[PDB]
């Protein structure tokens, strides 16, 4: 039937009882959601070697060994492996980290040798090392002798099983750069697998897995969780269910004992979650992917971004081509621009703009904020330039988003990024933005051709673009009926879209604070004209005129030259 | 050689390398994992786990599995080196001839050829586990040489090795006949002249082989008697007293250096001799319990450039001097405190033998079990030199023992009393027999299906003029 299986039958089929009831492994690809591109990727590199090997010796090529898979705690790399596992109905050998350093001196390398040796016996076989990190560190942080005899072992028994054998290794790590450098080499964890956070569909699918053994009530709007939940990894979503079935199970305590052993089957009868209880567990999550820099996935389109016509069509041009039309290069030989940068008063929609010309051509994005800058300068961060530039290129295609860079750039850091922008494969479609409100403190040796030699300024909206800025803005937000916000536009001639921001945000506090008022007294369903006009009132532009006058004389004197 | 070394050993070795021994184990409840996929706790159990023969109450690892645990811990295939041997007999004689521009030893040496410092530790494999004896009589009539004269004795033990399924791939040597040297047994000790000895039991040992047979041991008598009304004994081998003093170490020592085990994983070829040395002493009662030892490798190595002698101290072992032909370096005897730490004592005046020893069991064969004994004797024609007693091997007894049967038949009787050990080698001493004459015989008096060999013998006109003298003698 499936799952390698061969009412009952169905049941048997998959199509004492605790021993199984807590051992319900066997989590098929059905388990997983959200993670198409890591999945099939994993099964191209894993399968096919095991499944049909008589292709690689039909073309006569030696199939890779290992499968390095890395990725932000909680997103369920264990998993995927234990469902690559099961689905290929193959021998695999566990083999977990801190149980094999949580022994004697002198048997860690016993135990490793014995894996190694076993899974070798019966194969086809997938050895899969969870958490490899914590017994192959970074040689700097353990200098102890067991560690570096742990790394030796393990080294020489990678080393030693590429030899007409069908073991397939699969290791899981936080970061790319927690292993020890030497187990990325030829014949050993060359391949890897980068995971992301998922998107709005990767979090409605883990949702709908994680919600279908649960008594859910017919006021479920699972999309607008998926909406609302943004960096949310996997655990996150199971901890969230937890919470709302606790909440549930705390509002019904008041017709139950606690006294009582036994609880009525009636009153379990009516344990419904609520979308109430949904946004409870909301309110009472802790995420924390974003603490870490991490592959992205946006979805922003041409429509987000008013004006900059011209911008975008140069954008498209410089991009969209060497990607999307790669042979005209080819047939040309022309390199393809290796990043560029932006410049112009602060929030003119730098990053919304990046965030579509990285959607366009349909790549995964990677945000660097100025202050992990900062930290990795230093030295109290866990990731780091290298590491940043690994991950782009494991998940390439990508767009790497440089921002507050003039923060860094007014040393160490700046040459480290220059090395690693240097070095980095120039075929490969990888590309790097970058933000900064001072384009002149900027060193000037970033701009070196090879690099951000691209310069685009990006001017404060014009009346268009203040329309199509504040349409944009009000869509999930009711208003007055035939309102017309054309003259809030000309009205507010050189403002940015930040301050346009505020000023709705301002007039919908005000909003709601009549509405609460009345309520109390106690009706305002729009916003009306008032509401605006006060908010209008009460905002300033951001932009001194001195800013403005050198910016753009900058500029013309760029236009010059 | 680009390879394991080539050469042909005891069938056991061969039939014991060619299993593996893995002790299968099930699904542990602690797992974590599908039907299929074994994590860390299913694994099946190596032979040389030391976890499973200190919790089976077995203090020693059946040495073939300690060399599975060596080949395994190194030697890659395919690559990584070109075969290295696991195993070597240490050897501590400084090397005469190192000449990194010094001289000889006598009157020059550098720090390459200097014996480095030697640290005594107990063995932790012993190579024959257990040590039996095919029935109660081949040792009783040992034993009652001691009741009729007083005097210990000392004797060789020949027999053969098999498995010993009881034991992950563990040895056994079934001792089959005993064989009395001269020697001048006394109240104390007893004494021997060693050119006899060895002259005697080459031939002795030739015939043997002969006969499919093999020295495996010497077995000897500490017994002393105590004053009860029945025949109680003293135990004066204890955990407080001396289980072996300094002499019997030294003898064991030098007869296992003279008996090596042919293997073929070392470069010399041959690693601690298979051979088992069995003391009579009496167990914590006055019964005559027997015990088995056998001196461990450090000690085979450490007696051949002597520098141990005895002391009048039972339990210790002296330390001779340095001297030119003999280099004797500080030797350290490592011992484990209650606190779980090793200790390093230095022990030049003397030190214990209890670091140079490894104990065996010994056992008889289940009473319930097919009988493969080679001889059904040892109740008939005394014992070889047993001259300080009567018994006296002569034509007379052989008339007194063995003609009626002959002279009239019945050959089922016939076959057991041919079938003595002693008997056949005084009737080869003799030498009335022909040798291809007596190859038959002793083909049919240790083999089955021995109808047609013994008609075949009793045919032959040597038994014939064998029996006539006999009769003809008074
Ligand atoms: N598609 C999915 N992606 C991520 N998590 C998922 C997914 N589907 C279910 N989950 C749930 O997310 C959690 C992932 O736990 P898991 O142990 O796999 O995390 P991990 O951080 O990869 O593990 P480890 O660091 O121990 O290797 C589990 O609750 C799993 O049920
Ligand atoms: N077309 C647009 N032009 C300008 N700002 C916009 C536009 N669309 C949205 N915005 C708003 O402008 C803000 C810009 O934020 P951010 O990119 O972090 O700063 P900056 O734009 O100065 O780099 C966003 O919070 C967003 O809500
Ligand atoms: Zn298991
Ligand atoms: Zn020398």
């Amino acid at each position: 039937g499936k799952k390698r299986k061969d009412r009952v039958v169905r049941n048997n089929l998959r199509i004492n009882r605790e021993d199984e009831e807590n051992n319900m492994n066997e989590v098929g690809y059905d388990d997983i959601g959200g993670c198409r591109k890591q999945m099939a990727q994993i099964r191209e590199m894993v399968e096919l070697p095991l499944r049909h090997p008589q292709l690689f010796k039909a073309i006569g090529i030696k199939p890779p060994r290992g499968v390095l898979m890395y990725g932000p705690p909680g997103t369920g790399k264990t998993l995927m492996a234990r469902a690559v596992a099961n689905e290929t109905g193959a021998f695999f050998f566990l083999i977990n980290g801190p149980e094999v350093m949580s022994k004697m001196a002198g048997e860690s390398e016993s135990n490793l040798r014995k894996a190694f040796e076993e899974a070798e016996k019966n194969a086809p076989a997938i050895i899969f090392i969870d958490e490899i990190d914590s017994i192959a560190p970074k040689r700097d942080k353990t200098n102890g002798e067991v560690e570096r005899r742990v790394v030796s072992q393990l080294l020489t028994l990678m080393d030693g099983m590429k030899a007409r054998s069908n073991v397939v290794v699969i290791a899981a790590t936080n970061r790319p750069n927690s292993i020890d450098p030497a187990l990325r080499r030829f014949g050993r964890f060359d391949r890897e697998v980068d995971i992301g956070i998922p998107d709005a569909t990767g979090r409605l699918e883990v949702l709908r897995i994680h919600t279908k053994n649960m008594k859910l009530a017919d006021d479920v709007d699972l999309e607008a969780l998926a909406a609302e939940t943004h960096g949310y990894v996997g655990a996150d979503i199971a901890s969230l269910c937890s919470e709302a079935a606790m909440q549930q199970i705390r509002e019904k305590m008041d017709l139950i004992d606690l006294d009582e052993d036994e609880i009525d089957a009636e009153v379990l009868d009516s344990l419904g979650v609520t979308m109430d209880n949904f946004r409870f567990a909301l309110g009472n999550s802790n995420p924390s992917a974003l603490r870490e820099t991490v592959v992205e996935s946006v979805n922003v389109t041409w429509d987000d971004v008013g004006g900059l016509d011209e911008i975008k069509e140069e954008l498209k041009e410089t991009v969209e081509y060497p990607v999307l039309h790669p042979d005209q290069y080819t047939k040309f030989g022309l390199s393809p621009s290796k990043g560029v940068l932006f410049y112009g008063p602060p929030g003119t929609g730098k990053t919304l703009l990046a965030k579509a010309v990285a959607t366009e051509v349909s790549a995964n994005f990677i945000s660097v904020k100025g202050p992990e800058l900062l930290s990795m300068w230093y030295g109290e961060s866990e990731s780091n330039i290298r590491d940043i530039f690994d991950k782009a290129r494991a998940a390439a295609p990508t767009v790497v988003f440089l921002d507050e860079l003039d923060s860094i750039a007014k040393d160490r850091v700046v040459n480290q990024l220059l090395t690693e922008m240097d070095g980095m494969n120039a075929k490969k479609n990888v590309f790097v933005i970058g933000a900064t409100n001072r384009p002149d403190q900027i060193d000037p040796a970033i701009l070196r051709p090879g690099r951000l030699d691209q310069l685009i300024y990006v001017p404060l909206p014009d009346e268009n673009a203040r329309l199509s800025i504040l349409n944009a803005q009000l869509r999930k937000t009711p208003l007055e009926p035939g309102l017309e916000l054309t003259a809030i536009a000309k009205a507010t001639q050189g403002f940015s879209g930040a301050d346009l921001l505020y000023i709705v945000q301002r007039a919908a506090k005000y909003a709601i604070k009549d509405s609460i008022e009345a309520h109390r007294q106690h009706p305002v369903p729009y916003i009306t004209k008032e509401h605006f006009a006060e908010a209008m009132k009460t905002a300033k532009r951001s932009v001194s005129d001195a800013e403005l006058r050198r910016y753009e004389a900058y500029s013309q004197q760029m236009k010059a030259s | 050689r680009y390879g394991p070394l080539r050469i042909k050993e005891l069938a056991v070795d061969e039939e014991l390398e060619k299993e593996d021994g893995l002790i299968p184990r099930q699904k542990s409840k602690l797992c974590k994992h599908g039907d299929r996929g074994m994590c860390e706790y299913c694994s099946p159990l190596p032979p040389w786990d030391k976890e499973y023969h200190e919790k089976n109450k077995i203090k020693h690892i059946s040495f073939h599995s300690y060399l599975k645990k060596l080949n395994e811990n190194a030697n890659k295939k395919e690559n990584g080196s070109s075969y290295i041997s696991p195993l070597s007999e240490p050897d501590f004689r400084i090397n005469k001839r190192c000449h990194n521009g010094h001289e000889p030893w006598p009157r020059g040496i550098c720090s390459k050829c200097q014996p480095s410092a030697i640290t005594l530790q107990q063995q932790e494999f012993r190579m024959v586990d257990h040590v039996e004896f095919q029935k109660s009589e081949i040792i009783n009539e040992f034993i009652q040489a001691w009741r009729y004269t007083g005097m210990q004795r000392f004797g060789y033990m020949y027999g053969s090795y098999s498995k010993y399924d009881n034991t992950p791939l563990g040895i056994k040597a079934v001792v089959e006949a005993i064989y009395e040297p001269p020697q001048h047994d006394e109240q104390d000790g007893l004494t021997m002249d060693v050119e006899q000895v060895k002259n005697e039991m080459l031939q002795i040992d030739r015939q043997a082989q002969e006969m499919g047979l093999s020295r495996i041991g010497l077995i000897f008598t500490d017994l002393s008697d105590a004053g009860a009304g029945d025949g109680s004994v003293f135990c004066k081998r204890h955990k407080d007293s001396f289980f072996l003093s300094s002499l019997e170490v030294i003898m064991a020592a030098r007869h296992q250096t003279r008996h090596p085990n042919v293997s073929k994983y070392s470069e010399q070829g041959f690693f601690s001799s298979k051979f088992v040395t069995c003391v009579i002493s009496g167990n914590l009662e006055g019964e005559i319990d027997i015990s088995s030892y056998q001196v461990s490798t450090e000690a085979e190595a450490l007696v051949t450039a002597d520098m141990i002698s005895g002391s009048t101290f039972p339990s210790m072992a002296y330390i001779n001097d340095t001297t030119d032909e003999r280099y004797v370096p500080e030797i350290f005897y490592m011992k484990s405190n209650e606190y779980g730490i090793t200790v390093k004592e230095n022990a030049k005046p003397a030190f214990p033998v209890d670091y140079l020893l490894v104990t065996l069991t010994h056992g008889f064969p289940n009473t319930d079990t097919e009988t493969n004994s080679k001889f059904v004797s040892s109740t008939g024609f005394p014992w070889s030199n047993r001259q300080a007693m009567g018994q006296s091997q002569d034509y007379q007894e052989l008339k007194k023992y063995l003609f009626n049967v002959a002279s009239s038949g019945d050959f089922n009787l016939l076959h057991e009393k041919i079938s003595n050990f002693h008997l056949l080698l005084y009737i080869n001493s003799l030498q009335i027999l022909s040798p291809d004459e007596w190859k038959l015989l002793i083909e049919s008096a240790v083999k089955n299906e021995w109808e047609e060999s013994l008609l075949k013998l009793v045919s032959s006109a040597g038994w014939q003029t064998l029996v006539m003298i006999l009769q003809e003698s008074g």
